[PDB]
RNA sequence: UACCUGGUUGAUCCUGCCAGUAGCAUAUGCUUGUCUCAAAGAUUAAGCCAUGCAUGUCUAAGUACGCACGGCCGGUACAGUGAAACUGCGAAUGGCUCAUUAAAUCAGUUAUGGUUCCUUUGGUCGCCUACUUGGAUAACUGUGGUAAUUC
RNA sequence: GACGACCCAUUCGAACGUCUGCCCUAUCAACUUUCGAUGGUAGUCGCCGUGCCUACCAUGGUGACCACGGGUGACGGGGAAUCAGGGUUCGAUUCCGGAGAGGGAGCCUGAGAAACGGCUACCACAUCCAAGGAAGGCAGCAGGCGCGCAAAUUACCCACUC
RNA sequence: CCUUUAACGAGGAUCCAUUGGAGGGCAAGUCUGGUCGCAGCAGCCGCGGUAAUUCCAGCUCCAAUAGCGUAUAUUAAAGUU
């Protein structure tokens, strides 16, 4: 049914003044085994987790009320509303679509987020234990009499609520659909919120060009715009806030934000920062194991909900283990030998264009054994640039080639290879620095193992991204071009990895080239900064390369947006476009405290 | 709301003499359990306790005038006692056997059309039978004096007119389905 | 054997002016709209929460 | 030893073999014997017997139509 | 925080409040509440302060006294009206009311006027 | 529960002579405060759909009483409860019908129909003298009514007869001996016979008397006496019954004489 | 139905308790076709609480210059329909719990000639202004502050 | 016709006061008093009567007919289970009366409240925060955690009854 | 839902009645196999030490029956308050 174990730590929990009933009075330290680790002693006492039966004995009879009971996630066959089969994930709760409010869904990945996106949208139908010999719009109505779902799922029959939903993915279409110019979008419907959204959507640029020429910016931007444009009663956005810059981002969450208010039933996903604030009123956890078991927690308010899921483990209300600090790198550390020797190359000021673009690059010194930084806005000209220097067109006037090797890495990572990972695995080799390294990445948490097997038509984000990760370290190659690797990661997963990438580039002597819109993401990661400057479908700049600070200083005085340091635990806090302090910062230029 | 039980146990688990009057009584009727039969003495005992109050209450008492008038009149409308009687003192000589002669089940079997007592039971309970205009479907009537000269079979039924069952209709069509076609 | 209960109204606007709102719409020409429950008082109590306008609430939620 | 007192208490097991699908540091239900304070037949110092191991019964777990839910 | 008047030095101070006070809002008929304001005293540390042209000068500012607005409304009580016009005590009102435009509405302009009263 | 007045009366600590059901819901109607006594009353709307079934739901008796067919008292009203009570004359003028409140041998309201005629008036107790200011007289009555100027001679425990057109009392009736007397309260109730005695007690809880014209002695309180008439003469119209209060054995024998419950 | 039976001894008669027996109400095991009625987080923690909802209210008849709708043209108490806002009234009723509480609570009986009472019902209604007096607030219009509030 | 207002009566009550009625305990037998205990006289206060309170004065009041003290898994009653007669045991719980809304105290409004779906403060908790401040009380219906041997749907609806 | 009514709907193998007990108290086996003071049963009295009417099983039988068993509070039995 569940998991039950002891909690010990509180204000004057004092071993050394209660003689220590919790040792003399639990069943499981008498039987042989020490559960309960005390003396009288300057510590506190120790508790295991493992060894606790659950029974409260020690509790009720502790002098002073220190010890606690906690309970531990466990399932126990208990509501189900579906599962594919048997050795596979399965979910227990589908809750509440609350209208007139914006339903915030924020959990780890692989838990099931987008599963009960899919049930609640009405396309895949829950299944509910079993295999799934009852459906039909009959079975399930009557399981979930007494209660709510009912008048929802009655009123979906008849399709009085009309289901749509922006798709997790990119990839599988640009590729699966096609789209006319203009006419396209044209010819989609109607008129004055479609010009809201488009205008609002702060793009004024794609409006007379063909889709194949843009990129994620565009393709996101028509994307929400023509979903929006999309007259329907419901209304779902997975994940509609990556690879996008950080100025667009904000401007994205307040057009969804439109659509609100009046008898409307809205559901939004997320893996937030601190944006999450203006994305929704109501924020709803999920919790389990990642790719085993997932369920959903109770809704509870933006500001106490934030908290409680990254604070590290809050119930009351339940209970669990793990979670704490992520919202950056508080990785403590630095120095390392003599560095000897290097060198001083320098790459060239290029001047490169396609047709709607005047691209330019400044000279720059990029250093042996050393990392760099590319952003800056959206369309600011990084990535094809790169493709340019190495080999696919260019150059007219001059040119540097590439003295290392060079791994790449994609940032348009949708692949196609029929078989196996494992047969793709063998273009690289698991011999060579043979001392963990992927298993460094993640083996025992998260599990791998977990990489290898399985189909890779199937993967997921996180772990499809971890795909291209392993492919930039495993041709033999030395120099690394990496753009977004903060793509479909959270926090947990990406701050630990991007911490792990730069260790071994850095430690066995390399350079990479890192191209990230995410605080955390950038700074932690960051040395050169080089910076892109200039207005998309126009002018191109990289920035003579600078100082960490002074780059980030320069895209920031632009946007007109900052952030706020967490005061006790070190985190990143982004202000609500115009505040007070919000004017402090900008005097004091100022957007990074604490150093 | 209000509830409340019909019938009592015996104050003994087990005990021969007792047994064999319950079981022989219960073969005669065709009753399917003894709580039909506990349910009977409950009622009887319950009436043999309301005539001993009053037997002691002075004669030509208000109270006592005008209750056994009523009630007598009411154990002779069931037809367990007569009029040739009509005293308190034939209360207490009334005893069980004489309410269970006035159930339907035994007024069908010995009055009317019936083959054993445990086919009258049947014949009650699958609609064959009415009481004046009205269908019944309770073998614990407990028939009134007046109503027995109006104890018919049904008027809807294969026994006397009305439709056929599904024994017959079914080998009809085996005639023109099982051996006419089939 | 079946019983009910029957009224005769001498003309229409005496059955239209006092019967109860559902026995008319028995035998449509009239409904109900109004729709369903909640949405009701999950819009009053965002009504109550603003002051001088509250049009956008009565269209707008 | 009891939840909710911490105190301890001697207690039967009932028919053969039942013993088995008792296993140490789990949880058990307690009952009295049937004589409300006073030990029963010819074993002394035990005045409570035991009837659910986990939510499921020495019978089941006896007669075969249960099995250990582990 | 507002600025009300008598609330000398200029301190954050928590006066209890009611009806017929600065800075209250009732939501119930004898309600009190204690909520915090600041004091008349000015300093640096104010947001925004708020000036009233009283006297005006030589010279007409560009963005607000060479703008001219008229005030929207005349009179809704008898009395105003006789001593707005100077009217005599008999003279018999029922055509010195102002009439209100309706500028638009598709159909045709209309002219409203106020009830009297008294 | 209580810090003011209560304003819900239940189904089941109602009074029994509404002849209240219990397969309704938890509440019942109360009467709203007027001149009557709740223990005293008969609600509205209770002789609407309890009695006389006109109407059949609540908000039936709405709908009427603000089309101003009904009357009470030949003033006019127009809610779904009135506290009317004994010698009160109900006045619906529509179907040409008058009513009176008055009490069963049983001890509850029936319906006593009676001509229109009759329907002009009503009698009224007199309880209480109270000298007014400058030298001016009042009564007071059952039905809280004040009469100013009454003849000097009327005095509580007398009945007077009430035009209800105009008030002002035309006549009255005497307290004495051997006059005719119905019954408001108590354990008797509805019973109708002559005074024939009267005792006294220095203090409180004073008894009258009573016999009836089948033989029968009985006794009841003072303040549950009213006069309705001189001797064997009543000066209204009586129902049914009349007073008699048979016995549970001869009321059996009446009814199986006549072999009455089909016509 | 005002009822007893087994157990101290080699055997008998007592004293006496234990056990057997029937009802009632809580928990629990095992089993379970059809029909009606329906009790249900009191026992222990009057422990702690996410979210949603549970008290509002306009007639012919207090106040309508919403740039609202409408008009058949208006305003000369002046429309018909009318959001908002001032005003009157209710929110002290109900629902829930059993912690406190041993002449206290409470029940029967009595007392206001020791007092208060919204409301209803009935009475009470003449020792350069009166053809109608005085001056401000909201909605509304427009400009704002705060990270945030029914500010 | 509608509304409002002064007084009297009436209705719905409210508040004090009379007489009688109570479970276990003496390993609780003397208790109460200028920190008013009982009474007298005058005054203050209060809706009114009154040691309710204050000044002055007297020395009383209560108890083996069980006071005083302690205990109660004690809210009271209408009732319930068992029962030949007499009894015994139970009564949180649908009607009536009472008390209380996390623990204490104070107070506004009103005819009515020492109100908690009103307010202010302290104490115990717990929430948000840009750390300047701000907001809270499910023993209401559902629902969750905890506690235990032990107890239901975050359903539908003002048609009935009010 | 109930009542009312079309059309399908019973050959006993399934359109399947269980819960306890059979030495005495107390209604029903000095039947068959296994165990041998072991394992267990037993409110109580007592059963098991190789011929067990009481244990573990089979067959048969008995009681109540859509109910029956077990634990605990409490009344009757108790003229043992
Ligand atoms: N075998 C199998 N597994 C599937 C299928 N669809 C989803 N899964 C698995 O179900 C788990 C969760 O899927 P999903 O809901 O997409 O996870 P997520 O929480 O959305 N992942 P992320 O946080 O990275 O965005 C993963 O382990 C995934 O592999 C499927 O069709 N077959
Ligand atoms: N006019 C035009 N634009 C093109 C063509 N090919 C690509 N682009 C667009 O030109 C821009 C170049 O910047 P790019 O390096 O793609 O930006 P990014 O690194 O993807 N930035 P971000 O991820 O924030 O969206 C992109 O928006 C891309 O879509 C082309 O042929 N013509
Ligand atoms: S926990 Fe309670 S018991 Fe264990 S040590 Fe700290 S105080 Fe002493
Ligand atoms: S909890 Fe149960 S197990 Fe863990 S310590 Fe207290 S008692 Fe020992
Ligand atoms: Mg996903």
């Amino acid at each position: 049914k569940l998991t039950r174990i002891a909690i010990v730590n509180h204000d004057k929990c004092k071993p050394k003044k209660c003689r220590q009933e919790c040792k003399k009075s639990c069943p499981v330290v008498r039987m042989g085994k020490l559960c309960i680790e005390v003396t009288p002693q300057s510590k506190i006492a120790w508790i295991s987790e493992t060894l606790c039966i659950g029974c409260g004995i020690c509790i009720k009879k502790c002098p002073f009320g220190a010890l606690s009971i906690v309970n531990l996630p466990s399932n126990l066959e208990k509501e189900t509303t579906h599962r594919y089969c048997a050795n596979a994930f399965k979910l227990h709760r589908l809750p509440i679509p609350r209208p007139g409010e914006v339903l915030g869904l924020v959990g780890t990945n692989g838990i099931g987020k987008s599963t009960a996106l899919k049930i609640l949208a009405g396309k895949q139908k829950p299944n509910l234990g079993k295999y799934d010999d009852p459906p039909d719009w009959q079975e399930i109505l009557t399981y979930f009499r007494g209660s709510e779902l009912q008048n929802y799922f009655t009123k979906i029959l008849e399709d009085d609520l009309k289901a749509i939903i922006k798709p997790q993915y990119v990839d599988q279409i640009p590729k699966a659909a096609k789209g006319t110019v203009g006419s396209i979008l044209d010819r989609k419907d109607e008129t004055k919120t479609q010009a809201i959204v488009c205008q609002q959507l702060d793009l004024t640029h794609l409006k007379e060009r063909n889709v194949e020429d843009l990129s994620g910016g565009e393709l996101q931007r028509f994307a929400c715009a023509v979903v929006c444009i999309q007259k329907a009663d419901i209304f779902m956005f997975d994940e509609p806030s990556s690879y996008l810059d950080v100025k667009q981002r904000l401007k994205a969450a307040i057009t969804i934000r439109s659509l609100i208010n009046p008898d409307r039933y809205i559901i939004v996903v997320e893996h937030d920062l601190s944006v999450l604030d203006y994305l929704s009123d109501f924020i709803c956890c999920l919790y389990g194991v990642p790719s085993a078991y997932g369920v959903v927690t109770m809704p509870f308010s933006v500001r106490e909900g934030i908290n409680i899921f990254l604070d590290g483990y809050v119930p009351t209300e339940n209970l669990r283990f793990r979670d704490a600090s992520l919202v950056f790198k508080v990785a403590e550390t630095a120095n390392e030998e003599e560095v000897k020797k290097m060198c001083m190359y320098k790459y060239p000021g290029m001047k490169k264009k396609m047709g709607e673009f005047e691209l330019a690059i400044v000279a720059g010194e990029f250093t042996d054994s050393e990392i760099m930084v590319m952003l800056g806005e959206n369309g600011t000209g990084k990535t094809t640039f790169i493709r340019m220097l190495a080999g696919r067109l260019k150059p007219d006037e001059g040119g540097e080639v590439p003295v290392l090797n060079v791994s790449y890495k994609p940032q348009k990572i949708s692949p196609k290879s029929t078989g196996s990972v494992r047969q793709l695995l063998h273009e690289k080799i698991r011999d060579a620095y043979t001392h963990p390294q992927f298993v460094t990445d993640v083996m025992k948490p998260l599990q791998i193992e977990n990489i290898i097997d399985q189909e890779v038509q199937t993967l997921s984000g996180g772990e499809l991204q971890r795909v291209a990760l392993a492919l930039c370290l495993g041709k033999p190659a030395d120099v690394y071009l990496i753009d977004e690797p903060s793509a479909y990661l959270d926090s947990e997963q990406r701050l630990m990895a991007a911490r792990v990438v730069k260790r071994f580039i850095l430690h066995a002597k390399k350079t990479a080239f890192v191209v990230e819109h995410d605080f955390i993401m950038a700074t932690y990661l960051a040395d050169r900064v080089i910076v892109f400057d200039g207005i998309p479908s126009k002018n191109t700049v990289a920035n003579s390369p600078q100082t960490l600070l002074a780059g980030m200083n320069k895209f920031l005085s632009q946007l007109e947006i900052t952030f706020r340091r967490d005061p006790n635990n070190y985190r990143p806090r982004i202000n609500k476009l115009n505040s007070i302090k919000d004017v402090e910062q900008k005097k004091s230029g100022n957007y990074f405290f604490l150093d | 709301w209000v509830c409340r039980k019909t019938y009592v146990t015996p104050r003994r688990p087990f005990e021969k003499s007792r047994l064999d009057q319950e079981l022989k009584l219960i073969g005669e009727y065709g009753l399917r359990n003894k709580r039909e039969v506990w349910r009977v003495k409950f009622t009887l005992a319950k009436i043999r306790k309301a005539a001993r109050e009053l037997l002691t209450l002075d004669e030509k008492d208000p109270r006592r005038l005008f209750e056994g008038n009523a009630l007598l009149r009411r154990l002779v409308r069931i037809g367990v006692l007569d009029e040739g009687k009509m005293k308190l003192d034939y209360i207490l000589g009334l005893k069980i056997e004489d309410f269970l002669e006035r159930r339907l089940q035994t007024q069908v079997f010995k009055l009317g059309l019936a083959k054993s007592i445990h086919h009258a039971r049947v014949l009650i309970r699958q609609r064959h039978i009415r009481v004046r205009k009205q269908v019944v479907n309770i073998p614990s009537f407990i028939v009134r004096l007046d109503s027995q000269k109006h104890i018919d079979f049904s008027l809807r039924s294969p026994y006397g007119g009305g439709r056929p069952g599904r024994v017959k209709r079914k080998n009809a069509k085996k005639g023109q389905g099982g051996a006419g076609a089939g | 054997k079946t019983t009910g209960f029957g009224m005769i109204y001498d003309s229409l606007d005496y059955a239209k002016k006092n019967e109860p709102k559902h026995r008319l719409a028995r035998h449509g020409l009239y409904e109900k709209k109004k729709t369903s429950r909640k949405q009701r008082k999950e819009r009053k109590n965002r009504m109550k929460k603003v002051r001088g306008t509250a049009k956008a609430n009565v269209g707008a939620g | 030893q009891l939840i909710k007192n911490g105190k301890k208490i001697t207690a039967f097991v009932p028919n053969d073999g039942c013993l088995n699908f008792i296993e140490e540091n789990d949880e058990v239900l307690v009952a009295g014997f049937g004589r409300k304070g006073h030990a029963v037949g010819d074993i002394p110092g035990v005045r409570f017997k035991v009837v659910k191991v986990a939510n499921v019964s020495l019978l089941a777990l006896y007669k075969g139509k249960k099995e250990r839910p582990r | 925080f507002p600025m009300k008047q008598g609330v000398l030095t200029h301190g954050r101070v928590r006066l209890l409040l009611s009806k017929g006070h600065s800075c209250y809002r009732p939501r119930r008929t004898g309600e009190r509440k204690r909520k915090s304001v600041r004091g008349c005293i000015v300093d640096a540390n104010l947001s925004v302060l708020n000036l009233v042209i009283v006297k005006k000068g030589e010279k007409d500012i560009p963005g607000l006294t060479d703008t001219t607005v008229p005030r929207r409304l005349g009179p809704k009580r008898a009395s105003r009206i006789r001593k707005l016009f100077n009217l005599s005590k008999e003279d018999d009102v029922r055509q010195y009311v102002v009439r209100k435009p309706l500028n638009k509405e598709g159909k045709k302009p209309r002219t409203k006027a106020p009830k009297i009263q008294r | 529960m209580a810090r003011g007045p209560k304003k819900h009366l239940k189904r089941v600590a109602a009074p029994k002579h509404w002849m209240l059901d219990k397969l309704t819901s938890v509440f019942a109607p109360r009467p709203s405060t007027g001149p009557h006594k709740l223990r005293e009353c008969l609600p509205l709307i209770i002789f609407l759909r309890n009695k006389l079934k006109y109407a059949l739901t609540g908000d039936e008796v709405k709908k009427i009483c603000m089309q101003r067919f009904i009357k009470i008292d030949g003033k006019v009203r127009a809610d779904i409860t009135y506290p009317a009570g004994f010698m009160d004359v109900i006045s619906i003028d529509k179907t040409g019908e008058n009513f009176r409140l008055i009490y069963d041998t049983k001890g509850r309201f029936a319906v006593h129909r009676i001509t229109p005629e009759e329907a002009k008036y009503k009698l009224c107790k007199v309880r209480k003298i109270f000298v007014g200011t400058k030298g001016i007289p009042h009564l007071v009555t059952h039905d809280a009514r004040t009469i100013r100027y009454p003849d000097p001679l009327i005095k509580m425990n007398d009945t007077i007869q009430i035009d209800l057109e105009t008030g002002k009392i035309t006549d009255f009736i005497k307290f004495d001996t051997g006059n005719l007397c119905m019954v408001t309260g108590g354990a008797n109730l509805g019973r109708i016979g002559v005074i024939t005695n009267r005792e006294r007690h220095p203090g409180s809880f004073d008894v009258v008397h009573v016999k009836d014209a089948n033989g029968n002695s009985f006794a009841t309180r003072l303040s549950n006496i009213f006069v309705i008439g001189k001797g064997n003469k009543p000066w209204i119209s009586l129902p049914r019954g009349k007073g008699i209060r048979l016995t549970i054995a001869e009321e059996r024998d009446k009814r199986l004489a006549a072999k009455q419950s089909s016509g």
